[PDB]
């Protein structure tokens, strides 16, 4: 599945992304916040 | 057949004097009189005061019975007639047999199970309804359950008397007949340590025990009225935790909480937050929130209704959890 | 084998508390070289409170079916042993009481309605007036009994020439506690007067099943202090020995244990079903003329100082005095969680001032 | 001056002795023998026996004879020889002297400090160095203050004096007199449930009391030469805890783990971690771990240095957290 | 005013507890009338046992102040009031010591290497050999006590003609588990042995601030048991108490409580204590004319059973057994974390089982 900080989880909902179609950088395939301000971005 | 809490605790004791010449039941007005609740009516006259008998009113010295009984091949089962007079007994059962078969390398053990009432919603005189779980869970040595149905309860209760080590067995006072469960007949044991699902749920995790598990299915009933599916994991024993059932739970939803009646300051709560933080944080898709009591002393009676957690509280925060 | 002469030790042993009687069934002076100096204002006003307890056991038994009283412990029987006890002790002295032993702590000061907040389970009904000396009925039994040695040297201290009473049961005299409170006392030569108020049963379970020792008196023997045993069924016969307790604590000589000889009419409690969890019938038959009010009314009657209107007038003015107290009971205000978290501490930790406002919240919505 | 933790105890409670004539010690060997480990040395002397002096051996005792003469104005400072004798006065403690100002509505209150030592690293016998810290933590109406340092020792101790309820002061062993700090002379106090700030940091927030406050600033130490930037904090009282302090430096950090002596199941650092977890879940970038000892009975005195928890495995588990 | 008997109640019953003496301070017989039955080479070996313990107490404290012991009581002084006890039981016989009773535990089986681990600090130092009937030293003063009980009725539910022996000191008197303990055999009427050896002292405390009790002996009065008070200095009148104690428990009469009046001429223990703190040398002296060493090579020797060479060949077997006793237990293994995990319970709870994977990986290197 899909693995990120609660606190990504939500920063993506807060923000109407769905995390679970964005990239993460993050070991093992985790997702940041950073991944996530890179969605927002193209 | 259909059976309340205390009647298949009964029954269970009933099973394990049956089956087992060591097994001995003693503590405050037990024998003859058949105790407080009835819990050990009829014990007695079926297999004499040798095996059921009432002591002296003191329950460190009943601890102390207990230990050197242990010592002589016996299977104690005693009880403290209140958890809230644990604290007479704090030395037997902490300093004492929970330690016994690590003091001795394995040379002595304590095959004990302590059978003591606790619990609220019954408007009982002080310390008797306190909630002190959190206490012995505490004591490397001990294994703490709290069953919450009659089929629990029995099936637990086996296995604590035919643990060989020592059990506290702790039984709420407002579940006792507070209702009736098909519980089979003859022996059947569940195992310590083990959790189960008292409901099937996939978008948040409620975690209880005792007589907070019935109120996390009326939560969990109501929850479903606006479409919001709860999974009620009841803990069954609260020292181990079932990590395992807990976890999954957990990782399935996304989202949990914790209740028990006891206050925020105690209980064992804190543990499974802790728990689940350790294993599942990155499944989490929001905190793992608490319900609990205030942090007073057990209240006075009347005090009971606004005091105790309920169903109420636990639709409050778990909706504060699906809306984080 | 060389024998030890053990009978003979407890033969011995026996023989040093024998039972402190005064009055018999009959209201007939049995011992008058011990009797007390009572006056005739005096005694009326002991048998006033006897017959005054009577009622309020009746009519809390009542109430408590009634669903208007919880928790209660009947008395009736026990009001020689309880009342004619603290007849004896003076506004000075503290009382640290037992679940049983509300009427007395009711006779040093403590408002009627309050006892019965004390029943239902409210925390305005354990705050004692200022200046009256109790504690609330202790529930943990034996627990009244170390902070008793606590109170008396506190006493003893600060030069006061006042005592600290306290009461136990049969079943209470098993318990660790007892003996390290009578032991804590005597080692520091405390003014404490250690009351056993024995009526044979601890709820289901004889006395004979809580020692082997022929009498609960001779247990101060271990702690090294004097020990009394006394016809708990008679007024004047318990109200010397309490007297002569004090005398002997306010003059820094230190406890004495009183073992009172007593039997209960009623269940044990009221708690469920304990009402009618027995009882023996015909036991309690032939207790019915060891009644202290009985050998106390006849005593008074034969010395012209009582009379039946008398004694229906006090009946009139319990039950009179009991239906205000219920009534000013059931008008103060319910608990909610911020009372109970204002008397936690006087300054109120992190985690209290969150909850705090937590349930203000829910209160003022 | 510069003080060992001990002498620090001694000024404490020498300025209470001097300041408040309400003030009282007492206890098993307190008096001419001045304490196993010299903490009451020469107040006999100074202040008389009447003020200090020594009691039967009897703990529950002890709790029953402090209750007692707080109830006619004493301000009394009993203790107890050692912590893991707690089990023999938990009622005058929890089911008794924590209870009264609530169970009296105010009228009464408990203006009581119960001393006793505690923390294993000296070869004690069985029951000694146990930490048991996390009993009396669970009971509303109490406070539990673990000083690390003389100088906080002495402050922490008048202010848990002058505090008019209950608090119970646990004194490690191993830093009576580990090292020697400068302390003002004189009356000072710290305000109780107040942490604070041993080692400024910026990468990770390391939270410990007792004696494993020093080593979590020996291992943030050692982490320096690896680049890891460590906060360490003090709690100083783990009960209540300081909220503010702790999820402050976690919203600083982003990361933490808690360290503490006593078992996994026992001590106190599930609540603090239960506590980071719920309040600055929205900050935490790895999950809060905990450094603990394994959950077995307190070891025998030989295998202390391979069970109690040390700075190494502090290193080991705060760079656990870092390259999560 | 009415006068109660208090002193005349104190005097009698203490008067119930006179001071059992068989040898006197010369070794001379002051009471032929209840010596006991015992061979010469019983007497010998008594003498034997008395002379290897306190050679072992001289070898303890020396292995202790070389960093080669842990935790040590010493016992010098004591040897009649735990040797001699421990010379009238028997095999089947349950021993339930004290922190300070490693002499008997020893005898009755507990090989000597692991009693110095059990003073280091090591796990295996309490796996008692099976069929060695006894408990490691027990740290909780008056824990002892309520075990025995319990102990003293599984002998009895089983129907085995043996007793529970405890030892306790002074001190231990003043705790709740020490009544508990006393009472709870004699409400069950079961087959213990309660010792109460009073050295004078609780560490720097004097038996005085104790209690005020005359005796300690006494204090089985509260538990309606028998009680002795027996010179502690006087093999013969120790061994005698017990067996008849013995003798009386198996015949199902109950538990005996006797108090040993002795004295030790070592400190508390090992670590701190100073006895020149809290008593005097004008009263270390004394007790020095009362070693039970003393008396009793006086009497063997007038019978002719006893010289020095036979004491100088059992103090060098006493050396020589220390020495390889040490050895024995530097050569146990360390105690690994696992190996305290595995101890814990028979089965491995969830919490366990990871921890025992987590310290098998470290152990591992
Ligand atoms: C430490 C503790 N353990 C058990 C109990 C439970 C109990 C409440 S009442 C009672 C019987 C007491 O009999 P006693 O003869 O002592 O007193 P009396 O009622 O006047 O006949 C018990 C065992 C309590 N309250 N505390
Ligand atoms: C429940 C508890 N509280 C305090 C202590 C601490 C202690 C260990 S030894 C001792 C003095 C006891 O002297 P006693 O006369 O009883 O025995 P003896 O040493 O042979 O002279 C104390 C206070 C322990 N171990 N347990
Ligand atoms: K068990
Ligand atoms: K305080
Ligand atoms: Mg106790
Ligand atoms: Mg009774
Ligand atoms: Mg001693």
């Amino acid at each position: 599945r899909v693995i990120a900080m609660p606190s990504v989880r939500k920063y993506a909902r807060e923000k109407g992304v769905d995390i679970r179609l964005v990239q993460g950088t993050g070991k093992n395939g985790r997702v940041l916040k950073e991944d996530i301000d890179a969605f927002l971005a193209g | 057949a259909q059976m309340t809490m205390v009647q298949a605790i009964t029954d269970a004791l009933r099973i394990e004097l049956k089956n087992d010449p060591n097994v001995l039941i003693f503590g405050e007005d037990v024998g003859v009189n058949g105790g407080v609740f009835r819990a050990t009516e009829g014990l007695q006259a079926e297999f004499g005061e040798d095996r059921v008998f009432d002591t002296p009113l003191a329950e460190s010295g009943i601890g102390g019975l207990a230990i050197g009984l242990a010592l002589q091949g016996f299977r104690p089962v005693p009880e403290i007639q209140f958890f809230g007079f644990v604290y007479e007994v704090m030395d037997s059962i902490c300093g004492q047999m929970a330690r016994i078969r690590y003091r001795t390398g394995g040379r002595y053990h304590m095959p004990i199970t302590i059978r003591s009432p606790f619990g609220g919603g019954v408007h009982t005189p002080e310390l008797h309804s306190d909630s002190l779980e959190g206490l012995v869970a505490q004591q490397p040595g001990l294994k703490v359950v709290i069953p919450s149905t009659p089929y629990d309860a029995k099936g637990l209760l086996i296995s604590a008397i035919r643990d060989n080590d020592p059990v506290i067995f702790l039984e709420h006072l407002k579940l006792y007949r507070s209702f009736r469960q098909e519980v089979p007949e003859g022996e059947y044991t569940i195992p310590i340590g083990k959790a189960d699902i008292k409901r099937e749920g996939k978008d948040i995790t409620i975690i209880a025990y005792g007589a907070m598990v019935h109120e996390s299915l009326k939560a969990a009933a109501e929850l479903e009225k606006e479409g919001i599916s709860a999974e009620v994991v009841d803990l069954r024993t609260v020292q181990p935790l079932d990590i395992e059932t807990i976890i999954g739970s957990v990782e399935k939803t996304g989202r949990a909480i914790v209740v028990q009646e006891a206050q925020r300051q105690a209980g064992i709560a804190a543990n499974v937050v802790a728990e689940i933080n350790e294993r599942a944080i990155l499944s989490l898709e929001a905190p793992v929130l608490r319900v609990a009591a205030p942090d007073t002393v057990y209240p006075f009676a009347q005090a009971e209704s606004v005091w105790l957690p309920n169903f109420k509280d636990v639709i409050e925060t778990a909706k504060k959890v699906m809306n984080f | 084998t060389f024998q030890f002469p053990f009978a003979e030790q407890l033969e011995k042993v026996a023989e040093q508390f024998p039972t402190f009687q005064i009055l018999n069934e009959e209201g007939e002076v049995v011992n008058e070289e011990a009797m007390p100096e009572l006056s005739d204002e005096q005694l009326k006003e002991l048998m006033r409170r006897m017959v005054y307890t009577r009622i309020l056991d009746q009519r809390s038994i009542s109430l408590n079916r009634q669903g208007r009283l919880g928790f209660y412990a009947p008395t009736a029987g026990q009001e020689a042993s309880q009342i004619a006890s603290h007849f004896a002790l003076e506004k000075e002295d503290f009382i640290l009481p037992g679940y049983r032993d509300v009427p007395q702590i009711i006779w040093h000061g403590l408002p009627l309605y309050q006892a019965f907040l004390f029943s239902r389970g409210h925390f305005h009904g354990n705050q004692i007036p200022e200046g009256v000396n109790v504690l609330p009925p202790q529930i943990i039994i034996g627990a009244q009994y170390i902070q008793a040695a606590g109170v008396a040297l506190g006493l003893k201290m600060r030069g006061k020439k006042a005592v600290a009473i306290t009461y136990t049961g049969d079943g209470g005299t098993s318990q660790g506690d007892f003996y390290e409170g009578i032991n804590f006392a005597g080692a520091f030569k405390a003014p404490a007067i250690f009351v056993v108020q024995n009526n044979r049963f601890a709820a289901s379970t004889p006395v004979e099943k809580q020692t082997v020792a022929k009498t609960l008196a001779q247990k101060a023997v271990a702690a090294g202090i004097p020990g009394i045993q006394v016809d708990g069924m008679d007024p004047l016969a318990v109200y010397a020995a309490v007297k002569a307790a004090r005398e002997r604590a306010i003059n820094g000589e230190g406890p004495t244990l009183i073992e009172t000889l007593c039997f209960r009419y009623g269940p044990h409690t009221m708690s469920g079903d304990d009402p009618t969890r027995y009882r023996s019938k015909e036991l309690e038959n032939e207790w019915a003329k060891k009644d202290p009010l009985v050998r106390f009314r006849k005593f008074l009657e034969a010395k012209g100082l009582w009379s039946e209107e008398e004694e229906n007038n006090v009946i009139e003015q319990a039950k009179e005095e009991i239906k205000e107290a219920i009534k000013k009971a059931d008008e103060t205000p319910k608990q909610k969680v911020t009372d109970l978290i204002s008397i936690m501490f006087e300054e109120l930790p992190f985690n209290l001032k969150e909850q705090y406002e937590i349930y203000k919240e829910k209160e003022s919505k």
